[PDB]
């Protein structure tokens, strides 16, 4: 007998007692006999979701068997499967209601029955805030009694609820295990008709919280699916009836666990026979996250013990720095390679130290895994770092990558600090800041001289290489969506940036990347993508998608833009650019300053006016606000010939940005040195004498069409 | 010359707070307040008066006389209100629930609000404490024991608005105000988290925040042109909610106002001055866009109310 067999077989026999037990209420109670469940407004619920129809005397409980013939339909796919799923649902409600009818209080403790509504609105709060992570649906029967007191009791101590049904609910009261509503522990009854209990409870949540009318099975099925975390875990043999109950478990989105050996299907039903993984296996089934309430840490941890300095000598150890190396990393790993909350540390301890100073490698190797876990989030991950260890008072951390130095003083030493506990702080600050794109978190604290460099050129110079390629390799054609930025809108209305590959957010914080990794961890944030279709200029960069979203952000204030010039309806500044270029256009060209510089310009305008002309989310041509890295672009000012029309900056600023400026000049085809012929505020300021330097050095601007 | 005809293609949602022939409804505008030469104006926006759940020390000396014998008992003190001054809503604020003051169990005030509740008709708004921590436990309790006579619920901020989004609209059918601080992209996203939660346009009311008069109150006017505007004229349907100003908070709290003659000789009357500056604030909040008003003192109410009837009228 095959699944689908057996379902079916499992269906057939809920049809039948239901059709049996009917009949004993017809006989007994009449046709006009009221049928009801306690203190509920949805009827029967089960039917009430499927149908729509309230059901509230015996002749109308007698016509629901129909629903549960129609659900049966013996063909061998898996639409049908899921409703003879339902059909066994509907059937187990039709018992317990009639036994309802027959007898006026069927359960009795410690069994539960019914569970009101009163009671679904009390803990539907929980639910909805994750204060309850999931619904544990156990029924059958445990090997043993402390086998069942073990499993229970682990679903109970993470916050989840448990209902039972079957032999377990004498199992756990031989485990001792402690059953309430509020210790989570709800037995339903000893028959598996008494599960629908559990179900009802979904279903109202779907009708109750969800707000969707009775009749709408499809959206219900999506709601319970999407929205109540319950699964089934399936112990003992298990007859038809129970894996067809189980089909209408799955029918809901619940996936079922058992110890029993049964047709798998993935992610839907599934055999472990460990009963000491049962619970690691059911919450990565359902996907449920349990949350760590404190940091197991002697030493206190607070956002507030940020930029403590702290006695030189009261450091008991220095990792880093010009005395040690150290390095830190965060790197994506599969599932396989990293295991859930594994702190080791490699090398001597902070204990062995016996001097005033400690001198010591630190290596710190964060593997990280998740299902949306990327390799442009690695470098967002790892920055937190620096935050996570600055929290704890007593330890000190700053630096990048190879770069970071680590001072620990004796007072944490004295309350119980170890290397352990930067594992355990590592750990529980990547589940809670990225928990939505990291699944299993692993930290590696490398002590010994051997393994600590093994391991850094091993793992750690490699995605540092990489990353540095792929942060100067990615261009505006290589992707296919750019990234829409309105976190200054608070104070420029009007503004919205566009980040792209090669023109960064004119704040200088907001990266491509950094776009990236803000939508997929913060979805409701500033950062939001914007698809690159719809071309009409790809020289000037116009996309119809770029200028709908830009119209919708600013609220309809900007209509069109475009990325790659500044004479065409340019791209708007709010106020925290670094530099501001402006068109010079006697020189038929362009000149910059940065916020630093405070002398005149040839312009004839300070920064000050500069800012408070270009500023504020205003399309202002021939002027923009931009960042640092934007100069050396080969996207800047590309609709007017490139950045070849620089011909006026500060000194300071062409130092800082001379390498990487005369590479893209050369790309130009420009000579070795292209910042040479840029005018600098010592050699001339005038605006005359500023063209005069220009034709004195044949500066390439000078010989390019008019700029407007 | 051509007369403006601002069209928009934008429509401010209802949303209906109480029960039986006191119950009110807020929003249903497509034009801007007041702007009664361009459209339709939806609702009338209405007037609240704020009530504690405690007795008033802190409050002037003329609003301790006028509530002298009824301010002690909060259900008396809200029959009393209800009865004399007859406002829109009541907003029963539950101080007793802070925790930097005399710190209260979520059960005493939840048992304030259901005495509360079930001895006026008018709509009841119940108002929590500064600390989100502490307000969603609190309005779990209070949604749970006031239920069957759709309460407003303020202060449902991100940090816990999924909390007060269960235990209020999806729980007890009740109504929720979603409170961002100045600024149009939180309420947006405030807006469009309660929506992806489950709870559409017509459960809950937006608080864009507010402040007094010369205190940060040119961001509340901007927040509201802004929100308003992208309302109605962008027809933007994360922000087509009504809003709802807490006056009384702010306006009485400031220096201007909570001084008496004593410490300030020429500025004069101590009430004068409270009751102007609950009137400036709210007259500009209801110009800017906002649909309901929470004040303290009775004579502001009247002028408010004679306000908007002189307008809308
Ligand atoms: S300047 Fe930076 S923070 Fe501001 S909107 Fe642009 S990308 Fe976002
Ligand atoms: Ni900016
Ligand atoms: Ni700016």
């Amino acid at each position: 007998m095959n699944l689908f067999q057996t379902v079916f077989t499992g269906s057939k026999q809920a049809l039948a007692a239901a059709e049996g037990i009917v009949k004993q209420a017809v006989d007994e109670k009449g046709r006009d006999y009221k049928v009801a469940f306690p203190d509920t407004a949805y009827s029967l619920p089960v039917i009430f979701a499927a149908t729509g129809k309230k059901i509230t005397n015996v002749g109308e409980l007698e016509g629901a068997l129909d629903i549960v013939r129609s659900l049966i339909v013996e063909e061998e796919m898996l639409d049908k499967l899921l409703n003879s799923g339902l059909a066994t649902a509907v059937a187990a409600e039709i018992i317990e209601a009639a036994k309802y009818v027959l007898s006026d209080a069927p359960y009795a403790e410690p069994c539960v029955g019914f569970i009101s509504d009163p009671i679904i609105r009390s803990l539907g709060v929980p639910l909805v805030t994750g204060d309850i992570p999931g619904v544990a649906v156990i029924l059958g029967e445990c090997p043993d009694s402390e086998t069942a007191a073990k499993i229970i009791k682990d679903y109970q101590s993470k916050g989840l609820l448990t209902c039972l049904v079957g032999k377990v609910i004498d199992q756990a009261i031989e485990g001792k295990v402690k059953m309430g509503l509020d210790l989570r522990v709800i037995p339903l009854g000893y028959d598996v008709t008494s599960v629908i209990h559990v179900v009802t409870i979904a279903i109202r949540a779907a009708l109750i919280f969800g707000g969707i009318k009775g009749g709408q099975l499809n959206d219900i099925l999506k709601y319970t699916a999407e929205r109540v975390p319950a699964f089934v875990n399936a112990f003992g043999p298990l007859s038809e009836l129970v894996v067809s109950a189980g089909a209408g478990a799955i029918a809901l989105g619940f996936p079922v666990l058992t110890d029993q050996v049964v047709p798998e299907v993935p992610t839907l039903l599934l055999t472990q026979k460990d009963y000491d993984k049962m619970v690691k296996t059911s919450l990565e089934a359902r996907n449920i996250k349990i949350k760590i309430t404190e940091i197991p840490i002697p030493v206190s941890f607070a956002a507030a013990f940020e930029g403590e300095r702290i006695r030189k000598n009261d450091m008991l150890a220095e990792f880093g720095g010009n005395k040690t190396k150290a390095w830190e990393l965060v790197m994506c790993a599969d599932q396989g390679e990293v295991e859930d909350h594994k702190i080791e540390v490699i090398g001597p301890d902070i204990d062995t130290i016996d001097k005033a100073p400690g001198r010591m490698p630190l290596g710190m190797l964060i593997k990280v895994s998740g299902t949306n876990m990327q390799k442009d989030f690695e470098p967002v991950l790892e920055r937190r770092l620096h935050y996570f260890l600055n929290y704890i008072e007593g330890v000190m951390h700053v630096g990048q990558r190879n770069l970071t130095w680590v001072r620990i003083g004796k007072e944490a030493f004295e309350k119980g600090f170890r290397l352990k506990h930067f594992g355990e702080v590592i750990y529980a600050k990547m589940l809670d800041e990225f928990g939505s794109v990291v699944d299993k978190c692993e930290v590696t604290i490398i002590t010994d001289p051997g393994k600590a460099e093994e391991l850094e050129g091993k793992y750690a110079v490699p995605r540092y290489k990489e990353r540095d390629a792929r942060l100067e390799s990615l261009v505006d054609e290589k992707v296919d969506t750019f990234y829409s930025c309105n976190l200054c809108q608070s104070f420029a209305p009007a503004h919205v940036c566009i980040v792209t590959p090669e023109r960064l957010g004119l704040c200088g914080a907001v990266s491509w990347l950094d776009a990236k990794a803000t939508l997929e961890l913060n979805p409701t944030g500033p950062c939001q993508a914007v698809p690159k279709e719809g071309v009409v200029d790809e020289n000037l960069g116009i996309w119809e998608k770029v200028n709908e979203t830009v119209s919708k952000i600013s609220q309809g204030a900007v209509t069109s833009v475009t990325l790659y010039s500044i004479l065409q309806d340019p791209m708007t500044s709010c106020g925290c650019f670094e530099c501001i270029t402006g068109i010079m256009p006697e020189a038929n060209g362009v000149v910059m300053v940065n916020r630093e510089f405070g002398a005149t310009t040839p312009l004839g305008m300070t920064f000050g006016e500069l800012a408070s002309m270009t500023g504020g989310g205003v399309q202002t041509p021939g002027f923009m606000g931009h960042g640092r890295q934007f100069i050396a672009s080969k996207k800047f000012m590309k609709g007017e010939g490139g950045l070849g029309r620089i011909v006026w900056m500060p000194k300071e600023l062409k130092d800082f940005v001379a390498e990487k400026l005369n590479k893209t000049a050369k790309e130009l085809y420009n000579i070795d040195n292209f910042a040479d012929m840029i005018c600098d505020e010592t050699i001339a300021t005038e605006s005359e004498e500023v063209v005069k330097f220009l034709e004195e050095k044949g500066h390439p601007a000078l010989k390019m069409d008019p700029i407007m | 010359f051509k007369k403006p005809t601002q069209k928009f293609s934008g429509k401010i949602g209802e949303v209906e707070i109480g029960t039986g022939e006191k119950a009110l409804k807020l929003g249903g505008e497509s034009v801007l307040p007041f702007y009664t030469f361009d459209g339709d104006t939806g609702n009338t926006p209405k007037v609240g008066m704020e009530i504690l759940d405690v007795y008033p020390e802190d409050w002037i000396d003329p609003l301790k006389d006028i509530y002298k014998d009824v301010a002690k008992d909060p259900v008396k003190w809200a029959q009393f209100v209800e009865e004399k001054y007859s406002p829109d809503f009541i907003c029963l604020r539950l101080i007793s629930a802070d925790p930097n003051g005399t710190d209260a169990a979520p059960e005493d005030c939840a048992k304030t609000a259901k005495a509360v509740v079930e001895a006026i008709k008018t709509p009841l708004v119940v108002a929590g404490t500064g600390n989100h921590e502490k307000d969603a436990k609190l309005f779990e309790k209070v949604a749970q024991e006031t239920e069957g006579h759709n309460i407003l619920l303020m202060s449902a901020v991100e940090d816990n608005y999924k909390s007060v989004g269960a235990a209020g609209v999806m729980a007890y059918n009740d109504k929720v105000v979603a409170e961002s601080s100045v600024d149009i992209n939180l309420a947006k996203q405030i807006n469009i988290l309660m929506n992806q939660l489950g709870i559409d346009n017509t459960k809950f009311v937006d608080n864009v925040g507010c402040a007094a008069g010369g205190y940060g109150y040119e961001y509340v006017i901007s927040t509201l042109d802004r929100v308003k505007l992208a309302a109605l004229g962008q027809d933007d349907k994360t922000l087509q909610v009504p809003i709802i100003s807490p006056v009384s908070f702010e306006a009485c709290k400031v220096k201007e106002a909570m001084d008496s003659e004593e410490d300030s000789p020429q500025w004069g009357s101590q009430e004068d001055r409270t009751v102007s500056m609950e009137v400036a604030t709210a007259s500009g909040v209801l110009a800017s866009g906002t649909d309901a008003v929470i004040l303290r003192h009775p004579k502001s109410v009247e002028v408010i109310r004679n306000f908007i009837k002189e307008l809308l009228g």
